[PDB]
């Protein structure tokens, strides 16, 4: 395990271990699910508070007038790529006087998080971004990784036991395209109710839902504008 | 009704012998439940019951 | 533009007009010149406006952090020294700043005068501005150390009245303050057009 | 240049070099010091002098301003830079706010400097403890000690160096409010406290005082022998 | 022990193990081949779809460095995008400075000296990427260069990079570079990209093809994979 | 030589009401004696409840407008709420003083509601001093506006004049009268007149043409 | 194996941050409670000997007029964050002419909770408790060495954290008043301290919209303890 030391050292198998350990830091975060229609994009997260009295630590943070990101893993690095995210938004908003499409934003995240994965004494970023926004060609749901490999998906999920969310999503990916918002969101957080053990709620105080649309600016709802969405769901089976 | 994908999807590093013991403690609580038959809600509990590690605490997140 | 400051047996009196021009044209009649720094300090304005506002505001920064460190309100001579060290580095770029620093201290009443050139002098009486030489004349005839409160108010209002009369660059209100041991207190704001009825006879 | 973190957290929570480098404090000369209500008195002991050679260059009680006295333990080499940097700091305070340097300010300077001297890259932390005693403006005397952690901490009296538990345990039998009702009781109190310290043959005991308006007075070996005389005669009266 | 960790240490038998580990890191990635005809360069990358993972057209390993030069990367992917940005910037410097379009030789040198330049220090690690470079100009002709993670850049008529590497470059000697038009060479690539990587390892896959040459008039672009759809029309008829 | 300043003109007007604030500006952007355009509005929406006007040199109006509308969204991203009208004044004082030794040539006027439903019009200068005022007027026609608003709103130099506060309808015919009668003698006051009303209920805009020469 | 100070774990997490969390456990305890009227706060000075003067020790320094603080663990690490956090509040006030909200202070500190490295040394070993009253009401906050900043309604720290939290959810509800909470803290303190509770061991700190300021003087605490 002497080649588990640094980011510089290659394995004798060809797998740089610091990236794998940072993926382990991705899996330790809570679950979150982002999924798009043809006309909208919805990303839904699940908060996980420390104790009873402490409020739940939030996940979804506002970034631009159309770009919103979820998070899992570390928090300070999420503020770091958050501040770089804002700054590269309002740079081109300051210069070109147009908003940025998403598909050229994420190359700045890859070329931003690349150099701390190669040079000596630089850790990667424990990061869990689920980017969502509009360019002119509709919605996009991306994901990142500490290895800086970004995936254009139609739906993903990252966090603790998020594979159950995927195995929910594959048998509804043929039906996640046409539908509008009110059933799209609950189609979202059904994956969250499969990320939990089946003996506790699914409460109102924890789930946060973010939507970006054409005639709808990027908006975060928090327990109380969420309370009109959680009404009318099916019971968990026996 | 048992998925068998539930484990198979969530099985990571699980040895073929551990799976033999997964049905044991799942059947052990089924024993002390006085239950007639074993169910997946009893099964899937035995997944994280045998592995891994803990107890420690659940907080910060809840 | 005429400010004046003089200390007597009970604290420090500061008075100033309100007219601030731009060339021959008058921008406004209600420029509040005597800038409040702390609840125990008072600074004024002379020459340029944005320079005195900016550098006295940046003085208030270091004074507040100083209070947050040493658990003591800052002395007046320390505030004047920090202000002079901030102003002095820009000597030769063209700052026009004729402020004054007033406040109560452990050593009692206090007054200092800070130029943009780098002057720093304590004193009994001062007057700064275009109509300042009009203010020293009437100010030095009725002044001594022993004055009453209403007497010092009437003197420090009369001198601003002669300054706004004779000079053309001074007019508007007469903003009069009062510094004491327990922190400063505003006195009044009498308009000159009302004061001409009073002191005219 | 020199990019390497010397001082990192151990897995049981400690810093090493901070909470280990106090051993250099533990293996140096001792120094005690009390504060009177009027005149303070501090003094170094265990001087281990060559007793045929020079003595003014091994003087380890010094001044920053006349308002402030020094005393320290540990290896003196690293203490010299702390003293000189403290002096350069306490002169520009005279260039600013026109009162003399309050002692709590200069102890926050040595403590803050020594903290960021632990915090930075490629820097061995200081291995000194030090005392900073001075009767301030408005005539009030007080004292502080330092720490290689950088935690200034106001005592009523001192024990740092070899056997700090011995003298620090001893001064609980001192702290009766009779001591010190007199200044000669304060000075002979310090030397009588240094009786439990190392050999105390009247040679390695170097004491210095400050009478609240005076510059600090390094006393000659003249009344130290007389305080040993009234201390030993007092112990003759003790039976 | 101790001879494999750092990059700047020779091993006693006389080779560098971090470079050798960088060579077989690309060995785990999927097969992407290339070939040139007499008037063009044809690329092809087989891409992996297990069940759902990504929308069609995600993370395309075919890039586009200059107006007339493109990539075909295989190996680790992030450092390949870093080389795409750097080679992009180098074409910007030559384009800005000397007034005419970048030849493929200078571009291969200026990139390969960087890939070599990260194998001399223990500041960085050697790269884990290998890529193709296809191009065509009428005063130049079609060139096809091949850069490995070690820094060696040279010239093929045809190459292959991936897991199935030797089996996917076995059949290229059956084809003829000199006579064939590239419009044939498109389906002549897609037949063995469909043949290599048999479907017992991964259940499904998906094909990219990128094609620069005389017919596209110097501009490099992806062929419209729907348009002429020549791949699977031959490929389902190529099993027997 | 290359003299980096040129005067464009335009005249900004602002009147603080009881629960409203009206900011209005002419649109004629002109260099020298020519006319570059007959439509170029100066009144700029910053937030829901704060509208800035910027005249003088035009490129610094564009630059300053874009820097302000950047730092607003930086404040919104940091502190989860919009900037108050009092905070924009201090930030603009720091920005306008940040380039003191190569100054802007820009006259600024900020109107908009405060926390308590009142008209808070702030004015500026290119060096960066500022004050709260009930009504101001910058640009090339300040001396053709200010004593008239003193005669109508300020009530200076009038005897036996009872005091009615400014109503919403009265201020509109004030702004129309001052831009017509001011536009008759001025040259830099032009054709289209933008009027922005800031209420508690949003932003209303109204544009009335004038004489075409 | 003195490795590479910025290296992840096999779990994984930052090794040195995880080691930094254990440094809070040997520090002295503290108690915060959010009230609808304000924020009360408690700490223990941990007098080491009767040599020492007891009132020179600071565990509460007050950042602005209206934002309190509470430090823990290594104090000399905390003083740097105190002095710079004050500068960030003043810079907010001199660009903006308004009070910096209690939330954005801890972003302005926790954005540099992680700056260690070699280029561009060790993370901080403090666990702070921020109080204060902004326009959003009386807020009570908590930051760690990891920068993971969260609101806490009634947070304990330090050595006593497990028993103080565990005993503290039993005695807390939504409509706590101030003088109820003030004597509701010292019960927990006299359970968790080793010296006898008296006028020299602890110090309280309260901050309210209408009871300000309103700091922390002696002989109030004499009346506070004698109500037991």
């Amino acid at each position: 395990n002497q080649y588990d030391n640094d980011v510089t050292v290659w394995s004798p198998q060809g797998r740089i271990h610091q990236i794998e350990y940072a993926m382990e830091a991705v899996k330790q975060g809570s679950a979150t699910v982002g999924l798009k229609s043809k006309t909208h994009a919805v990303l839904v997260a699940l908060k996980r508070a420390q104790s009873e009295l402490a409020a739940h630590q939030k996940k979804i943070l506002h970034v631009d007038n159309h770009i919103g990101i979820s998070i899992a893993g570390l928090t300070a690095d999420a503020r770091l790529l958050c501040n770089f995210m804002r700054q590269e938004c309002l740079d081109s908003r300051f210069v070109f006087d147009r908003p940025l499409p998403v598909s050229r934003l994420v190359s700045l995240i890859g070329s931003k998080t690349q150099i701390p994965t190669q040079r000596y004494g630089r850790r990667p970023y424990g990061v869990g971004l689920l980017i969502a926004g509009y360019d002119d060609m509709g919605p996009h749901i991306f994901q990142t990784c500490p290895s800086a490999n970004y995936f254009d998906c139609r739906a993903m999920s990252i966090g603790a036991r998020s594979q159950s969310a995927r195995t929910y999503l594959e048998r509804h990916m043929s039906e996640f395209m046409e539908c509008n918002l009110n059933e799209l969101v609950k189609h979202g957080l059904r994956a969250l109710r499969e990320t939990l053990p089946a003996e506790q709620d699914l409460t109102t105080k924890n789930v946060s839902i973010g939507i970006v649309g054409k005639d709808l600016e990027f908006t975060i709802y928090d327990d109380d504008d969420v309370s009109p969405f959680l009404e009318g769901l099916e019971e968990r089976p026996q | 009704d048992v998925n068998y994908e539930e484990l198979a999807r969530c099985t990571d590093d699980f040895n073929g012998a551990q799976c033999k013991a997964v049905c044991v403690e799942a059947g052990m609580i089924a024993l002390r439940r006085g239950a007639t038959e074993l169910t997946h809600e009893d099964y899937m509990e035995g997944i994280l019951e045998v592995q891994a590690k803990k107890k420690a605490n659940l907080q910060y997140y809840a | 533009t005429t400010t004046l400051a003089f200390k007597f047996r009970h604290g420090v009196i500061v008075a100033a007009d309100s007219r601030a021009t731009a060339g021959a044209y008058i921008a406004s009649q209600t420029v509040k010149k005597v800038i409040e720094i702390n609840p125990y300090l008072l600074g004024t304005m002379a020459g340029g406006a944005a320079d005195c506002s900016f550098w006295e505001r940046l003085l208030a920064r270091q004074c507040r952090i100083y209070e947050l460190r040493n658990k003591e309100r800052i002395s007046v001579a320390a505030a004047s020294k920090l202000l002079a060290n901030m102003v002095y580095q820009y000597k030769g770029m063209g700052l026009s700043m004729g402020t004054m620093i007033c406040g109560w201290d452990k050593r009692g009443p206090g007054l200092y005068y800070v130029d943009s050139e780098g002057n720093r002098i304590s004193g009994a009486t001062f007057s700064v501005g275009s109509g300042s030489v009009y203010a020293y004349g009437v100010m030095d005839r009725g002044y001594s150390y022993d004055l009453e409160v209403e007497q010092a108010y009437d003197l420090a209002r009369r001198a601003i009245y002669q300054a706004t009369y004779r000079d053309a660059y001074s007019g508007g209100a007469v903003n009069l303050y009062h510094v004491r041991e327990d922190g400063w207190i505003r006195v009044s704001s009498d308009n000159v057009a009302d004061l001409h009825e009073k002191y005219s006879g | 240049s020199y990019d390497r973190a010397i001082t990192v957290f151990s897995p049981d929570g400690h810093l090493f070099q901070v909470e280990y480098a106090q051993e250099a404090v533990k293996k140096g000369s001792t120094a005690v010091g009390v504060r009177g209500r009027d005149i303070v008195v501090l003094g170094v002991e265990k001087k281990s002098v060559a007793k045929l050679q020079d003595e003014r260059t091994v003087r380890k009680i010094c001044a920053l301003d006349d308002n402030v006295c020094m005393a320290f333990a540990g290896l003196t080499a690293d203490a010299r830079i702390v003293i000189n940097r403290a002096r350069v700091e306490c002169q520009s305070h005279r260039l600013t706010v026109e009162d003399p340097v309050t002692v709590e300010y200069i102890t926050r300077y040595i403590a803050s400097l020594k903290q960021r001297y632990t915090q930075s890259n490629g820097r061995r932390p200081f291995g000194i403890s030090a005392l900073i005693v001075g009767f301030d403006f408005d005539g009030t005397p007080r004292l502080y000690q330092t720490d290689p952690s950088g935690t200034y901490h106001a005592w009523k009296a001192n024990a740092i160096g070899r056997g700090a538990k011995s003298v620090r345990e001893f001064l609980e039998k001192n702290y009766t409010d009779e001591a010190i009702e007199t200044d000669d009781l304060t000075i002979k109190l310090v030397i009588k406290a240094l009786l439990e310290v190392v050999q105390s043959g009247g040679k390695n005991i170097e004491l210095a005082v400050m009478r609240r308006d005076q510059s600090l007075k390094i006393l000659n070996p003249e009344e130290i022998e007389k305080y040993v005389a009234e201390i030993e005669k007092e112990k003759e009266e003790n039976e | 022990t101790g001879y494999d960790l750092s990059a700047s240490t020779f091993s006693p038998d006389g080779r560098v193990f971090q470079v050798e580990y960088a060579m077989k890191a690309v060995e785990n990635s999927s097969t992407a081949i290339g070939i040139r005809c007499k008037d063009g360069v044809v690329f092809g990358v087989e891409k992996l779809v297990l069940s759902k993972l990504y929308e069609e057209g995600s993370n395309k390993r075919l890039f586009n460095v200059d107006r007339h030069v493109g990539m075909a990367v295989a190996g680790l992917l992030a450092d390949a995008r870093s080389l795409a940005d750097i080679a992009r910037e180098e074409a910007s410097n030559f384009r800005s400075n000397f007034g005419y379009n970048i030849p493929l030789k200078h571009l291969a040198d200026r990139v390969a000296m960087y890939v070599h330049a990260y194998t001399l220090y223990s500041a960085v690690r050697p790269f884990g990427c290998s890529f193709m470079l296809g191009s065509y100009s009428v005063n130049d002709g079609a060139q096809l260069y091949m850069i490995d993670p070690s820094g060696v850049s040279y010239g093929y008529w045809g190459c292959a990079i991936g897991k199935a590497r030797q089996a996917a470059k076995t059949e290229i000697e059956k084809l003829q570079m000199k006579e064939m038009t590239c419009r044939d060479i498109v389906k002549e690539v897609a037949k063995i990209i469909y043949i290599v990587h048999d479907e017992v390892k991964d259940k499904a896959f998906e094909l990219e093809l990128s094609w620069v040459g005389e017919l596209t008039n110097g501009r490099h672009e992806i062929v419209p994979k729907d348009i002429r759809e020549e791949a699977e029309k031959y490929a389902k008829e190529s099993l027997k | 030589r290359f003299s980096p300043y040129v005067f464009n003109g335009g005249t900004i007007l602002a009147i603080a009401g009881e629960d409203f604030a009206i900011v209005a500006s002419d649109t004629r952007l002109s260099e020298g004696f020519s006319i570059h355009t007959r439509d170029s509005p100066k009144c700029y929406k910053l937030t829901d409840k704060t509208v800035i006007g910027c005249s003088g040199f035009h490129g610094d109006c564009l630059t300053l407008t874009k820097i302000i509308e950047a730092r607003l969204k930086m404040y919104k991203h940091s502190n989860n709420k919009a900037m108050t009208t009092g905070a924009i004044a201090a930030m603009l004082s720091t920005i306008l003083y940040s380039r003191r030794f190569f100054p802007y040539y820009v006259y600024n006027i900020i109107g908009g509601l405060d926390e308590e439903g009142k008209g808070a019009v702030y004015s500026f200068d290119p060096v960066g001093s500022y004050q709260r005022d009930s009504f101001k007027a910058g640009g090339s026609a300040s001396a053709m506006l200010q004593p008239l608003l003193d005669n109508q709103v300020g009530f200076k130099n009038m005897q036996n004049v009872e005091h009615v506060p400014l109503s919403l309808d009265r201020a509109m015919r004030l702004v129309k009268d001052v831009f017509i009668s001011a536009a008759e003698r001025d040259v830099y006051t032009g054709d289209a007149l933008r009027i922005c009303i800031v209420t508690k209920e949003g932003i209303r805009e109204e544009t009335v043409s004038l004489r075409k020469d | 194996y003195d490795r590479g100070v910025n290296t992840f774990s096999p779990e994984g997490r930052l090794f040195q941050v995880e080691y930094a969390i254990e440094a809070i456990k040997l520090g002295s305890t503290a108690i915060g409670i959010q009230t609808s009227e304000g924020v009360c706060l408690a700490v223990e000075k941990r007098i080491t000997s009767p040599l020492m003067e007891p009132s020179s020790i600071e565990k509460i320094v007050e950042i602005d007029a209206h934002i309190g603080c509470a430090m823990s663990g290594l104090i000399a690490d905390a003083k740097t964050l105190i002095d710079k956090a004050r500068v960030e509040t003043q810079n907010h006030w001199f660009t903006y002419n308004e009070t910096m909200t209690v939330e954005s202070v801890t972003q302005a500190v926790s954005n540099l909770a992680l700056q260690f490295g070699e280029e561009d040394s060790r993370p901080f070993g403090v666990a702070l408790l921020f109080g204060g009253v902004d326009e959003k009401g009386p807020q009570l906050f908590h930051m760690d060495p990891s920068g993971t900043f969260v609101q806490c309604d009634a947070r304990a720290i330090g050595s006593a954290s497990e028993g103080a939290q565990s005993s503290l959810q039993e005695v807390y509800h939504k409509s706590m008043t101030l003088k109820e909470a003030i004597k509701s803290s010292l019960i927990i303190l006299k359970q968790v301290m080793e010296e006898k509770l008296n006028a020299t061991n602890i110090e309280l700190a309260t901050v309210q919209p209408g009871q300000n300021f309103h700091m922390f003087t002696k002989e109030e605490l004499e009346e506070v303890i004698k109500d037991i």
